[PDB]
């Protein structure tokens, strides 16, 4: 199976700042990546699909980039509600999908 | 309503050896993935780049059905970005491989008490194989710098060796039949869609 | 569009349970359902997948232990769980998956239900 | 190209063909063992001959691979193992003569038969004839007569022939660039090329000497207790301070003192811990016993065993016409085939033996991904020690109550603790001095430190100094006492049973540290402890790829063989021995003899 890693494990940023979180796969997977956001007490919600495309209804402040092994998710402006856990998931290998360990974004 | 010959590939009486894995080109037919699921888990069913659920309503140009027989512990080398005997010397899959791998145990069919030596693999090669390249020539592999003169000896070995399957082999060494369905999407009509 | 989970609770080790998910706002006979469980530390973990043409997928450590099923007439999803171990304590979510071509993704999940074993 | 790539390619070739031929030979041997027929014998002989010829050819071809131009440690280890196998260094005439010596060793030892006086028709073999009278009879004269008769009717036939064998083996070893055959045997413990993990071949002798020096007080106390109990049984046969007779040590050679338990019972009013009655009451069969053993093994996280284990391996005696050997063995046929061969009965001893063989199977499965030459224990003692720790854990009352084999009304007390610990010490503690003296004697004979005219004279010296055992009748140079043993005559290295023991408690005390066990080490049970299972499996999966020092350190945290866990395991027993022997003399004098 493809082990998935995220960085940084813990993160703190202020409202309105720009943040970037990186995700790494154990092997090349192309552009088959998805980004989910999970707020405390709620189920994770899809943010990004195909590692470069925007889901319908999500604000445009979320962006994804990267292909192969390294991927980056960037928030140009941080909102107070953005404090959550972010997961990167590989869709290259199916049906045994795997998720990232999850990076925590707080509010300063 | 001409169903693609998936039964020809999966229900073949005798599969081919891994060094010359049997490649069949499937095109201009209705792709019947509708029955590839009710045969239960085989031992492994992994689709890289696509999803097994969405394998009914997507058009493909050519379907390359690569059927062969390997051991159980070594089928894990049938995957993109893998290193091993099969990947280096027998069967290489590219990093951008989009397709599916179906691996099922065949101890009942491809094992003999006296030993099924009809399955061979290339143990030695000068360089690793490129994706989707078959080498069948049985030239004597030269290990050292001294000439071999086409005869086995010191630093001179036959490239092809025998699985020699027997029914009492373990799960990792039992004869596993592996079919790799490679899907190609080019500037073609892609007459293989299926209702 | 909504997904509602039910069936969580406290059960003895080695028991069985039947988790259920009710889906609304979309045609159930066009989406492929998934079951994903989450534990503290280990994070999210895909557990089951069922597609349109009666096909079921589970991981190596889950295959032969659970059983996913669907009812298009009732637009419901069901998950039988047997031989429960101490590692099954998790929050389970039912997932709707859609593909934008070659890329597969989980659109919406439910609310999740907590299952613990003592 | 570099010679390293050539060595790697040749090693891959040898791995493949050796795997194929070894599986063929193992299948033929298993077919012979489970089914003794002439066709099976012919198939086994053909497979073994093909395997041996292939091994000889491969070693001969490998001999032209120099050792010091390859830097990879794994490749060098495999090349050394393959080159070490080939003994074809001398001329064919003397090699065949040496093979004749070995065959004569085997045949004379196997066909040894003793006829009682005044009746040359009622003669008994060593097994089961003399073995039964040694392990069950208590008559001094009869055991003495059998002892002297077997060591005289066979040892004299082997003494000068064994001297010739020693000379030939020394010549062969010096032809292989070794100090002697003892150096050749100690080569299994040799480590070179690893920084910080090196183990010189001469270091093994010093380490074993130090470990025995640490052992000595415990063995002294156990010997004192056994001698006191025997003197209670034999008031006028054993002196309170003299050495124990060689013919009153359970079996013939004194390897194990188990049979003296009835003569050395701690508490004769309370029965020991046995589940045979519970086995009969609940109506258990062999399959249930092995399934519960596998449940114990998977409780600690050890992986699934293939269904082929249940399909192929015979658990019950077929009986009827099909005759099979009833010796419990763990068969690793290669290519994923693991089997167990034993005629299981409804017995707790068979339960523990099944656990030991199943642990052997686990150890074989652990290194199944290693290269063929490295698919073995890191040294000569890891495999059986790993097998024995499982029987150690299973025999504890905690597991018996865990799986319902023991009634909850039974309460563990210090009496059961003492009984179990003494029953174990009659096996573990007894065999260590004997193994030490035998291996040391053979090592120095190979070194030439013992002139021939002083073989037996020195052989019984160590018995009076190391094991504290005096021969019942003095022996001249015509006798050959060590050749009477199976291992010395058949030429199997005997040190493997010493270090193994010193490992089987190093692992256990380590695993109990990962199991958070509270209390005595004898009561420790690794069940329901995945930490101990993972810690053990870390060393089990290594095989012969890594040096045995590193493999040992991977579990015990020490890079050298240690005996402190062995003394800790018997610490309550050692304290009880102190309490019992505070009024009994401890120690033996070499001058005392039964014949005075
Ligand atoms: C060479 O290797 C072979 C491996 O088969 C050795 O033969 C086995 O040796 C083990 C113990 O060393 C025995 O338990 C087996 O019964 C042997 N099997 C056979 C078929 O002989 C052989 O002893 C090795 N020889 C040397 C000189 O190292
Ligand atoms: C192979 O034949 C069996 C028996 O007719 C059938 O059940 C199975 O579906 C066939 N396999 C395929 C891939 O059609
Ligand atoms: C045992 O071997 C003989 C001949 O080798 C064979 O005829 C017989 O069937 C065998 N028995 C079993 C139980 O396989
Ligand atoms: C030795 O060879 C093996 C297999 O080719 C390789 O995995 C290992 O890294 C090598 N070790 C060294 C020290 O070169
Ligand atoms: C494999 O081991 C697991 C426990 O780890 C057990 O539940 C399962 O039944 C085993 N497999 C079989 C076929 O018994
Ligand atoms: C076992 O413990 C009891 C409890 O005090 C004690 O009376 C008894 O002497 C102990 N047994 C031995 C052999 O010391
Ligand atoms: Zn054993």
């Amino acid at each position: 199976d493809i082990q998935m890693t995220q960085s940084p494990s813990s993160l703190s940023a202020a409202v309105g700042d720009r943040v970037t979180i990186t995700c790494r796969a154990s092997q090349s997977i192309g552009s088959y990546l998805n980004w989910y956001q999970q707020k405390p007490g709620k189920a994770p919600k899809l943010l990004i699909y195909a590692a470069s495309s925007l889901q319908s209804g999500v604000p445009s402040r979320f962006s994804g980039s990267g292909s192969g092994t390294d991927f980056t998710l960037t928030i140009s402006s941080l909102q107070p509600e953005d404090f959550a856990i972010y997961y990167c998931q590989q869709s290259y290998v199916s049906p045994t999908y795997t998720f990232g360990p999850g990076t925590k974004v707080d509010i300063k | 309503t001409n169903l693609c010959p998936f039964d020809e590939v999966f229900n073949a009486t005798r599969f081919a050896s891994v060094y010359a894995w049997n490649r069949k080109r499937i095109s201009n037919c209705v792709a019947d993935y509708s029955v590839l699921y009710n045969l239960a888990p085989f031992f492994t069913f992994k689709c890289y780049g696509v999803s097994p659920t969405k394998l009914n309503d997507l058009c493909f140009t050519n379907v390359y059905a690569d059927s062969f027989v390997i051991r159980g512990d070594e089928v894990r080398q049938i995957a993109p970005g893998q290193t091993g005997n099969i990947a280096d010397y027998n069967y290489k899959l590219p990093d951008d491989f989009t397709g599916c791998v179906i691996a099922w145990n065949s101890n009942k069919l491809d094992s003999k008490v006296s030993g099924n030596y009809n399955y061979l693999y290339r143990l030695f090669r000068k360089s690793n194989l490129k994706p989707f390249e078959r080498d069948i020539s049985t030239e004597i592999y030269q290990a050292g710098n001294k000439p071999c003169n086409g005869v086995a000896g010191f630093n001179c070995y036959f490239p092809l060796r025998s699985y020699s399957f027997r029914p009492t082999y373990g799960v990792g060494h039992q004869p596993y039949r592996v079919v790799v369905l490679s899907f190609e999407l080019l500037h073609a009509p892609a007459t293989v869609c299926g209702p | 569009v909504q997904l509602v989970e039910s069936g969580g609770g406290l059960v003895q080790p080695g028991g069985s349970l039947r988790l259920s998910c009710a889906a609304s706002g979309f045609t159930f006979s066009s989406y492929d359902m998934h079951w994903v469980r989450q534990t503290t530390g280990k994070g999210l973990e895909w557990v089951s997948t069922i597609g349109t043409a009666g096909d079921t997928y589970y991981p190596d450590s889950v295959k032969g232990r659970f059983t996913i099923s669907r009812e298009d007439a009732k637009n419901s999803l069901y998950l039988q769980m047997n031989s429960l171990r101490a590692g099954d304590t998790a929050v389970y979510y039912c997932a709707r998956g859609d593909s934008s071509g070659y890329y597969y993704y989980f659109d919406y999940w439910g609310q999740g239900t907590l299952l613990t074993v003592s | 190209s570099t010679i390293e790539e050539q060595a790697k390619t040749f090693l891959d070739k040898f791995n493949h063909e050796a795997e194929d031929l070894f599986y063929q030979s193992s299948l033929a041997s298993w077919n012979y063992n489970t089914n003794i027929t002439e066709e099976n014998v012919q198939n086994m002989n053909n497979a073994g001959d093909k395997w041996s010829a292939f091994l000889k050819e491969q070693s001969t071809l490998a001999q032209m691979y120099p050792l010091q131009e390859i830097q990879n440690l794994t490749v060098k280890l495999q090349l050394q193992a393959l080159q070490q196998n080939g003994s074809s260094v001398l001329s064919e005439d003397k090699s065949k003569r040496l093979n004749t010596i070995l065959n004569t060793m085997s045949t004379i030892y196997s066909t040894g038969k003793v006829c009682n006086p005044d009746n040359p028709q009622e003669c008994l073999l060593l097994e089961p004839g003399l073995n039964e009278i040694m392990a069950n009879s208590l008559d001094y004269n009869e055991r003495l007569w059998a002892w002297e008769s077997w060591r005289s009717e066979v040892g004299k036939q082997l003494r000068p022939l064994y001297e010739e064998y020693v000379v030939l083996k020394n010549e062969m070893a010096r032809a292989n660039h070794y100090e002697d055959y003892g150096d050749y045997w100690r080569g299994d413990y040799e480590v070179n090329g690893v920084d910080g993990y090196d183990y010189s071949r001469g270091q093994l002798i010093e380490d074993v000497e130090h470990t025995f020096e640490e052992i000595k007080p415990l063995y002294e106390h156990l010997h004192a207790y056994v001698r006191a109990k025997l003197m209670n049984a034999y008031p006028s046969y054993i002196s309170p301070i003299g050495c124990l007779p060689a013919h009153l040590l359970g079996d013939m050679w004194g390897r194990f003192w188990t049979n003296l338990y009835s003569l050395t019972v701690p508490f004769g009013q309370k029965p020991n811990i046995d589940v045979t009655d519970a086995m009969v009451d609940q109506a258990w069969d062999a399959q249930r016993i092995f399934k519960e053993a596998e449940k114990f093994f998977v409780s600690v996280g050890l992986p699934n065993m293939t269904q082929g284990f249940w399909e192929n391996s015979m658990l019950t005696d077929p009986g009827n016409v099909q005759k099979a050997v009833c010796h419990p063995t763990a068969w690793d046929l290669g290519k994923g085939d693991f089997r167990i061969l034993m005629c299981t009965k409804v017995t707790m001893d068979d339960f523990l033996t099944a656990h030991h063989e199943m642990g052997h199977i686990q150890y074989d499965m652990a290194y199944a991904a290693q290269p063929f030459l490295l698919r073995n224990g890191a040294n000569e003692g890891f495999h059986e020690a790993v097998g024995e720790i499982m029987s150690l854990s299973a025999a504890t009352p905690k597991h018996l109550k865990s799986i319902g084999l023991l009634s909850p009304d039974f309460q563990e007390d210090n009496e059961t603790e003492i009984n179990f610990l003494l029953k174990q010490a009659l096996t573990i503690v007894g065999t260590l001095p004997f193994t030490y003296m035998l291996e040391k004697w053979r090592w120095m004979v190979f070194k030439g430190e013992i002139p021939k005219d002083q073989w037996m004279k020195k052989w019984w010296e160590m018995k009076r100094e190391i094991v504290g055992v005096v021969e019942p009748v003095p022996h001249d140079e015509t006798y050959c006492d060590p050749a009477s043993l199976f291992h010395v005559s058949n030429d199997y290295s005997f040190i493997r049973y010493y270090t193994r023991t010193l490992y089987q408690f190093q692992f256990q005390e380590a695993l109990c540290q990962a199991a958070k066990h509270e209390g005595p080490l004898h009561k420790c049970d690794i069940s329901n402890s995945t930490e101990a299972g993972q810690k053990l499996f870390n060393m089990l999966r290594l095989g012969k790829s890594e040096p045995w020092t590193l493999a040992l350190e991977n579990v015990v945290g020490a890079k050298n063989m240690n005996v402190r866990p062995l003394l800790n395991y018997f610490e309550p027993l050692f304290t009880w021995l102190k309490d019992q022997n505070k009024n009994s003399f401890v120690g033996w004098s070499t001058d005392w003899s039964p014949y005075a």
